[PDB]
RNA sequence: GGCCUGUGUGCAGGUGGUGCAUGGCUGUCGUCAGCUCGUGUCGUGAGAUGUUGGGUUAAGUCCCGCAACGAGCGCAACCCUUGUCUCAUGUUGCCAGCACGUUAUGGUGGGGACUCGUGAGAGACUGCCGGGGUCAACUCGGAGGAAGGUGGGGAUGACGUCAAGUCAUCAUGCCCCUUAUGUCCAGGGCUUCACACAUGCUACAAUGGCCGGUACAAAGGGCUGCGAUGCCGUGAGGUGGAGCGAAUCCUUUCAAAGCCGGUCUCAGUUCGGAUCGGGGUCUGCAACUCGACCCCGUGAAGUCGGAGUCGCUAGUAAUCGCAGAUCAGCAACGCU
């Protein structure tokens, strides 16, 4: 885009639940076409967690989204003989599809069998406060304490 | 390999075919027969110069016309060699053979046959500029050649590097549909190798 | 509005112009405009101005220019010395910081002056005019 | 009568938008035993969905061509059409939202030099 | 790496005497010296066969796989002498160049 | 009442065109039924090659001898109008099918 | 006189060499926007200006300027295809309103109604509303419209380079052969293998493998060719030939991923399929070297992969399947 970026898709609700990060979520977690299996498996692990939780798996799906979204992330440079990270802010939109991709990455490699359960598991441990999603965004915040020192480049 | 060939790029658009006809079956058959018919013509008259060569087939008589702006030099004026030809079109399974024999009207205008005569300048003994520059006024003096270009190439007086230089003017837009062109070529005899030409004509456009 | 570079000395091309000038406005005439495509008609209205604001001159010269008269000397020097080339008589009232012994026929005066510019024109207009008058 | 029709990348179907029910007929069958897909079921309900005219206007339709995505996307956008065609009042907040346009994503041709249309070979620089 | 400067010798038709190999070999060595980064050595040796040649009567095409950036040395004279050391000190200065601005 | 049927092939629709105008007002001389020329589709045979010769086989060259074809149901079959039909000369880019 | 029997004679033939002798033909930098001429002036002359400066552009596209005026090959557009719509339109295809078979079924008479197929043609042009802009180009927001601002994709390769490649597609200037570098034959090899490299395919599993049931696509090909109905064979296939020079018939009324149902429960496994021993099928005179397919048994390495690296901006990528040609039959996972 040396010229200029070009708008975003239009993302569609939700048929059942009235939400547009949920077909978000079937399109991050989508692989080889099969889109309608993303659905079913989706939609069987959030009413997994009804049932764990005797509520909207919805909300407990925004809490662990509000534990595991940043707005401060990592963006790297090279100068002068020693390439320095630096922090940069983040809006809602990269940071939300970020935490859903550390979601879904960091829930393939459990071990419950399955991938909805597996999924199902990982959003209420993050809810909690537990997932690896969570350890690796505190992973990021350590960084970006670690090098503060860059923001006057304010890049 | 830089151009394609103007009448096969505007074949089915601006410019027409030159052996029309329909079959399922005898394609094959009529394909080989096309090329003996075209080898026999070179073969049989070559002081004389065809600039095309077309026509066609029925369920039995196979027809021709062909264009030659010299046919006297050609045709029997007794019927000598249109009597060879149809003993050449007996042989090779024509069988009824309505050889019709024509003529232009601007020799000058026909890219081949002004190719053709620049060769037999150049095959004679003939130098470059004189030939060259004096078939393009021949040309150019003309009504509708509004356009012109000369591609020559081989090994003018100058020995051994294969250069080539053209020549030109009017106007030769030639990757514009609407525009009519005539593509000339010639690979024939010369002392120390080949000598190749290429040639464009131009002719109005056309809005159909 | 502008001086073209080598009118009087390569004045068979801009003769083409005129030619071509003709052509266009033989086009106009006939009105023939919506056969060619309407943003090359507006070309064409592009192309008429501006080849009428720089040219008026040879639409009746035709017959081998001579070298008389100076239009804005000391800015289109440039069409001095396409005229001292073939040497014919030249005058301008004298753009007054200028080198004034090049021209056969000077003559001093203003370079600015709107008034005396009118005025000076109109001088030479009434030499012409009696010029062919007593012809 | 009413007779209209929708295109999607192959997707042809026609129309008989009747005055009934909500019942749908898909060449013998209902829009759950074909289309078992609530995605394509609210695609093809959401014109219904924008002028809350759902269970008003009972369908006919015959099956051709495309697959299911397509086939959902023509039909939807044959019934917009139809629904233009009973009255044009609803049409200013269609192309608002769009229930209106062919959508012109169709396939590319498969070009010489690849593996397809655009994914090349490993190019090595050995 | 030292042995894993992938060597390959190569000739499409000339009368290859086995100590060629010898002095290829070594000239390649020469550049493993200080170059430690090395994988592939593609090389050839080339005849072109004219009649009243044009001054150039063998040919070289080498080329070097590095960390990214491959090198590339082309060279053109008699006999195999003068091309291996002209290819050798083309790829040298390509070499020095490399490893001058790597840092 | 009694049909034939023609199926006309060639290469030029303008051909095509011509010759069926001309072949049904033929037709339209001796009262004959007409039905008229209805459309067939096309064939479009394709035959890829490569360019140049020895190699360079990402540079090609597609052709496409296409077939364009027209029925004509003739019908009230008057002997006198097929001994009319049956024998008009026509362009040689046309080849019929009387059946 | 046709013909050949031979005699030799002109000879005929060369895949023998030189692509750095050549024509053609093509790849390429690059579908990147540039490359040049006339006349003109400047300069002793090589040469320059024009083509430089400001804005804008998909872009030497266009505008405001001046020793330059103009012009040609170019880019753009006229081409096809796809995208919406009108007129005509009726079989081999639609078949609603109709009627008649009713298990195989548009199956048949019947209507051009929607499709539809093929032909002609309007439609998009910053054309229009407004805001910016030398008021100029040009761009920023709007309306309608199917599409909105070179709608998308193709085709089309400026001068030229790279002594790029091609004397084996072909043709060709030179030199060499001619009792043989030619030529007719049977066998073998071009499939060798201690290794390296490059392009790909299926795999390393539960978004999965296995079994069962059910639905919708376009596209092409077919005569001494395509081939089902019935049955036998596990299944490759096997006699048989209806019916088709073909929107008819074979191409199942054209599929697979997918939907639903049952089991398997994270593993060197119901993964994975190699390799190998058997037994058979088919095309061909001919299946050892050296073919494909089927059944049985065999069941390996391989647990997402280093440095670094390739590709991709929209119906694109990623994945499943199909078809065609070259083809007697096959290495076709290749190519289109």
């Amino acid at each position: 885009p040396r010229k200029g970026p070009a708008p975003k898709r239009p993302l569609v609700n939700d048929p059942v639940y009235g939400s547009q990060l949920v077909t978000q979520l079937v399109n991050k977690v989508l692989l080889e076409g099969k889109k309608s299996l993303a659905e079913r498996i989706v939609y069987g692990a959030l009413e997994q967690a009804r049932e764990k939780t005797g509520t909207d798996p919805v909300v407990t799906l925004k809490r662990a989204l509000d534990n595991v979204k940043p707005a401060l992330e990592v963006r790297s440079r090279r100068v002068g003989g020693a390439t320095y990270q630096v922090p940069v802010e983040v809006r809602p939109d990269r940071s939300t599809t970020l935490a859903l991709r550390w979601l879904v990455n960091f829930s393939r490699q459990r071990r419950e069998k399955t991938m909805v359960e597996r999924l199902a598991n990982e959003i209420l441990d993050a809810s909690n406060g537990l997932g690896a999603s969570v350890k690796r965004r505190e992973d990021t915040h350590k960084m970006a304490e670690a090098n503060r020192a860059f923001a006057h480049y304010r890049w | 390999g830089q151009k394609i060939n103007p009448h096969g790029f505007r074949l089915g658009i601006t410019t027409e075919w030159k052996s029309r006809w329909y079959a399922d079956k005898q394609y094959k058959d009529y394909v080989k027969e096309d090329v003996a018919i075209r080898k026999l013509l070179a073969t049989g008259l070559e002081r004389a110069g065809i600039a095309d060569v077309e026509i066609e087939r029925t369920r039995d008589r196979v027809r021709v016309d062909i264009h030659t702006a010299r046919p006297g030099i050609v045709i029997g004026r007794r019927g000598t060699e249109a009597d060879r030809i149809r003993a050449d079109l007996e042989k090779l399974t024509g069988k009824q053979v309505q050889l019709n024999i024509l003529e232009v009207k601007n020799p000058e205008s026909q890219a081949q046959l002004v190719a053709q005569g620049v060769a037999e300048q150049l095959s004679n003994r003939v130098a470059f500029r004189r030939a060259m520059r004096k078939a393009i006024q021949s040309a150019m003096r003309q009504p509708n050649v509004k356009g012109i270009r000369v591609q020559c190439s081989g090994r003018l007086g100058g020995a051994e590097m294969s250069r080539s230089e053209f020549y030109r003017e009017g106007r030769v837009p030639l990757h514009t549909l609407r525009a009519d062109i005539d593509y000339g070529l010639y690979e024939a005899k010369t002392t120390f190798g080949r000598i190749g030409v290429k040639v464009w004509i131009y002719k109005g456009d056309i809005v159909g | 509005q502008r001086w073209l570079g080598g009118m009087l000395t390569n004045f068979s091309t801009v003769h083409k112009r005129l030619q071509r000038l003709k052509e266009l406005e033989a086009m106009e005439q006939t009105g023939g405009f919506e056969g060619r495509t309407k943003k090359e008609i507006l070309m064409l209205t592009r192309e008429k101005n501006k080849l009428e604001r720089s040219l008026g001159g040879i639409r009746d010269m035709q017959k081998v220019p001579s070298a008389v008269w100076v239009v804005d000397t000391n800015k289109e020097h440039i069409a001095v010395g396409e005229a001292r080339k073939l040497g014919i008589p030249v005058i301008a009232i004298l753009d007054t910081n200028c080198d004034p012994d090049v021209v056969d026929y000077p003559i001093p005066g203003n370079d600015d002056a709107i008034r005396s510019a009118a005025l000076l024109t109109k001088v030479i207009a009434s030499a012409v005019a009696e010029g062919l008058q007593a012809r | 009568p009413i007779q209209t029709v929708g295109r999607r990348k192959e997707a042809v179907v026609r129309v008989r938008l009747v005055p009934g029910t909500g019942q749908f007929n898909l060449d013998g069958r209902t829009l759950e035993n074909y289309f078992p897909n609530k995605v394509h079921q609210q695609l093809i309900k959401a014109p219904l969905v924008t002028v809350d005219r759902v269970d008003q206007f009972d369908i006919y339709a015959h099956l051709d061509g495309g697959g299911p995505s397509g086939q959902a996307g023509a039909l939807r956008l044959a019934i917009a059409r139809a629904l233009i065609l009973v009255q044009p009042e609803d049409r200013p907040a269609l192309k608002k939202a769009g229930f209106l346009t062919r959508d012109p994503r169709a396939i590319e041709r498969k070009k010489y030099g690849l593996k397809k249309a655009r994914k090349a070979p490993q190019y090595s620089k050995r | 790496e030292r042995p894993h400067a992938e060597v390959v010798v190569k000739g499409r038709n000339v009368e290859v005497p086995d100590h060629f190999r010898t002095y290829v070999s070594e000239k390649l060595s020469r550049l493993e010296r200080f170059d430690k980064t090395i994988y592939l050595f593609d090389v050839e040796l080339d005849h072109e066969r004219n009649r009243r040649q044009r001054k150039n009567c063998q040919h070289v095409e080498i080329t070097a796989r590095g960390r990214g950036p491959v090198v590339r040395g082309e060279a053109c004279a008699d006999s195999f002498y003068t091309a291996f050391e002209s290819a050798v000190q083309k790829l040298e200065g390509r070499l020095r160049r490399a490893k001058d601005r790597r840092k | 009442g009694q049909k034939i049927r023609i199926r006309l092939k060639a290469y030029d629709h303008e051909a095509i065109d011509a010759s069926a105008r001309k072949i049904v007002e033929t037709v339209t001389r001796t009262g004959a039924s007409v039905v008229g020329p209805v459309p067939l589709p096309t064939e479009k045979n394709v035959y890829c090659v490569i360019r140049s010769p020895h190699k360079y086989k990402d540079s090609r060259e597609h052709f496409e001898m296409r077939t364009h074809k027209r029925l004509i149901d003739i019908l009230d079959p008057t002997p006198k109008t097929v001994d009319a039909l049956m024998r008009i000369d026509l362009p040689a880019s046309v080849d019929v099918n009387i059946q």
